[PDB]
């Protein structure tokens, strides 16, 4: 944690820092905070309550921010955090990489499901 | 093994009632822990929040919660996220730590809670404040201060009547000024996870406060009937009770928060008070920074 989290203030694309390290084989980041939900959910991606489908787990959502977890500035032209004060949904076979998986992906903008995981637009 | 499946047990009148040496805390099961499938502070948050569920916890909208000691050595707090799944998601959440972490709070404060200038009244009060120093046992267990004295003037300044707190002792970080004050609510009692079971934690929970003595309490020998019943009282560890969680969200109660000067409450306001009906607080907008 403390390494990756140390990597991501020497760069000035901190989303494909943190892929680049865990896509060579990096630890992902860790204590990312897991919650205990009933799987009875819409499955959208960000929520204000947990919405976890039987396929998915919920985290706090500053716990899978890039951004808060190295305390760097949000890209977010609005300077606001997406996920901070939130639920993130995440697909049950990627809870190894919380954090890579948010990074990676992106929610619908018409059904705010996961483009890929949810979205049938 | 009923017990199992509730979220903790909560100290009896059977033991509030009683009149005791104080004496050394020696759990069976001392320290063993549980296997979580996840913080082991997710499962204690939780049920200390099925607890409140059961309790005349009073709702209103744009509730005022303010969670103390939020902050773990691992930069996070998972309690935090805990009280925004539970909370009406209109319900403004402040926390604040000696530490740096980030949280799903709406205010995050860093430093000393003595430090954190609450302006206005709040609804509900969570301390997990622990100071590492208690670990430092040497000659008598005395009543402690440290953030025990921030916390007293807060419930006697800054919380509503018929606001709540939930405030975690052990056997060695308790004070005997708070236990007093709880004799200023409607109910109070004390509450240990079943999570935690192993551990003389306990959440110091003061229900519906009324601003006046309502049962004069001896904090030193309440403090003794709480380790008396703790040394007297099997509980095995379990997470059993976060099996089924349909009904884990705060009831939206909608509670009223009125405003009154103190010669107008009567024995109606009171009663609603004491139920979980009222809150009487300013319903200005809420200002909760660093001094
Ligand atoms: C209840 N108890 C206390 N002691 C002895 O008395 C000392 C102080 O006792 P305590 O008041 O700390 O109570 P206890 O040991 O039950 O607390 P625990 O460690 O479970 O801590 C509870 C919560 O306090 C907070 N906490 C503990 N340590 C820290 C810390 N270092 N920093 C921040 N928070 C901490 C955390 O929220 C933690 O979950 C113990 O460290 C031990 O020598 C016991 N010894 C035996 N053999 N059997 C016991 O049952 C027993
Ligand atoms: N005087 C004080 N002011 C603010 N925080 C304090 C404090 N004294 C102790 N604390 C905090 O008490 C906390 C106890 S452990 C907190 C665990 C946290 N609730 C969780 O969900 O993991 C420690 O983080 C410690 O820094
Ligand atoms: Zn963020
Ligand atoms: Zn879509």
């Amino acid at each position: 944690n403390s390494s990756v989290l140390s990597l991501v203030n020497f760069t000035v694309d901190p989303q494909k820092a943190y892929l680049d390290f865990v896509n060579a084989g990096g630890a992902p980041l860790t204590n990312c905070v897991k919650m205990l939900t009933p799987k009875t959910g819409t499955g959208i991606a960000i929520s204000v309550k947990p919405e976890s489908t039987a396929d998915q787990e919920t985290y706090g959502g500053a716990s899978v921010c890039l951004y808060c977890r190295a305390h760097i500035e949000h890209p977010d032209v609005s300077g606001v955090c997406k996920y901070k004060g939130k639920f993130v949904q995440i697909p049950a076979q990627c809870v190894r990489d919380p954090v890579g998986f948010c990074l990676s992906n992106t929610p619908c903008n018409v059904c705010q499901y996961w483009i890929g995981y949810g979205c049938n637009c | 093994a009923s017990a199992d499946w509730k979220p903790g047990h909560a100290m009896p009148s059977l033991f509030k009632v009683q009149n005791v040496n104080l004496e050394r805390c020696e759990l069976a099961n001392y320290k063993q822990s549980i296997p979580m499938p996840v913080h082991m502070n997710i499962a204690k948050y939780m049920q200390l929040c099925q607890y409140l569920n059961t309790c005349t916890l009073a709702v209103p909208a744009n509730m005022r919660v303010i969670h103390f000691g939020a902050g773990s050595d691992k930069g996070i707090a998972p309690g935090t996220s805990v009280l925004r799944q539970w909370l009406p998601t209109d319900a403004i959440i402040i926390d604040n730590d000696l530490n740096e972490f980030v949280s799903d709070a709406d205010i995050t404060l860093f430093g000393d809670c003595v430090t954190v200038r609450v302006g206005q009244q709040v609804d509900l009060v969570i301390s997990d404040m622990y100071d590492p120093t208690t670990k430092n046992v040497t000659g008598s267990n005395e009543s402690k201060a440290l953030f025990f004295t921030y916390l007293c003037n807060l419930i006697n300044n800054n919380l509503a009547l018929g606001g709540s707190v939930a405030i975690k002792i052990t056997e060695h970080s308790w004070s005997v000024e708070l236990y007093e004050l709880m004799g200023k609510f409607a109910w109070w009692t004390v509450f240990c996870t079943n999570a935690n079971a192993s551990s003389s934690e306990g959440f110091l929970l003061g229900i519906n406060y009324l601003g006046t003595i309502k049962e004069n309490i001896d904090g030193g020998a309440m403090h003794a009937n709480y380790i008396f019943w703790r040394n007297s009282t099997p509980m095995n560890l379990s997470t059993y009770s976060l099996f089924d969680l349909s009904k884990f969200q705060l009831k939206l109660k909608g509670t009223p928060v009125l405003q009154l000067k103190e010669s107008q409450i009567n024995e109606l306001v009171i009663s609603l008070l004491s139920q979980g009906k009222l809150l009487i607080r300013d319903n200005d907008t809420l200002s909760v920074s660093t001094d």
